[PDB]
């Protein structure tokens, strides 16, 4: 809901620094610079960690879709 | 079903044919020739034009 | 890649042409043309379950149950 509410505003609008001792120290940097240490981390954790398939369009999608050939 | 059946005893003697390698051709032998869609209609095609004309 | 698109792009145009004439030769006598034209893409595409399904169709109505 707030993270979709977050989307509404202007992307121009929208900028994030993660506070950091280096951001500190290296006062001056573009902030695309420390963006991949932990919260793409989480942006690939979180699909991955739950993980169900094993139904049809897996047991389906995968191994009717492989079995068909020339 | 139920009439006089041709060779399929025991004629005295014991007899094979198992012989596989020659058994691979034996059972080709009685396949149709294998058309391929676009083969089927354009021989379709062509016996239907060339005949009726 | 482009492979795979041919190859996947010519599969739906023979098979939905099979799925077009099998029914239609099948109606109208022609068990020889259809019997042939079956047993190539049965082996060329040996798992396909819906070209076993309008073979069963062609020797039912040819009386050959077994």
């Amino acid at each position: 809901r707030n993270s979709f509410i977050r989307s509404l505003r202007s992307p121009a609008r929208r900028r994030y620094r993660p506070e950091d001792s280096f951001s500190q120290t290296l006062w001056c940097l573009p902030d695309a610079f420390f963006y991949d240490t932990f919260h793409t981390h989480g942006r690939i954790i979180q699909p991955d960690a739950l993980h169900d398939a094993l139904l049809a369009h897996h047991k389906r999608r995968i191994e009717a879709a492989a079995m068909t050939r020339r | 079903r139920y009439a006089y059946p041709e060779g399929q005893f025991s004629p005295g003697y014991y007899v094979k044919a198992a012989d596989i390698d020659e058994k691979r051709q034996a059972i080709l032998q009685a396949r149709p020739p294998r058309m391929s869609v676009f083969e089927f209609q354009e021989k379709m095609r062509q016996l239907k034009l060339a005949k009726a004309r | 890649e482009a492979v795979d698109e041919s190859n996947r792009q010519q599969d739906e145009r023979e098979l939905d042409l099979v799925r077009s004439t099998i029914p239609k030769l099948l109606s109208r006598q022609q068990f020889s043309d259809a019997e042939s034209l079956l047993e190539y893409y049965l082996d060329a595409f040996p798992s396909r379950a819906e070209l076993y399904i309008l073979a069963a169709d062609l020797n039912l109505e040819q009386k050959k149950f077994s």
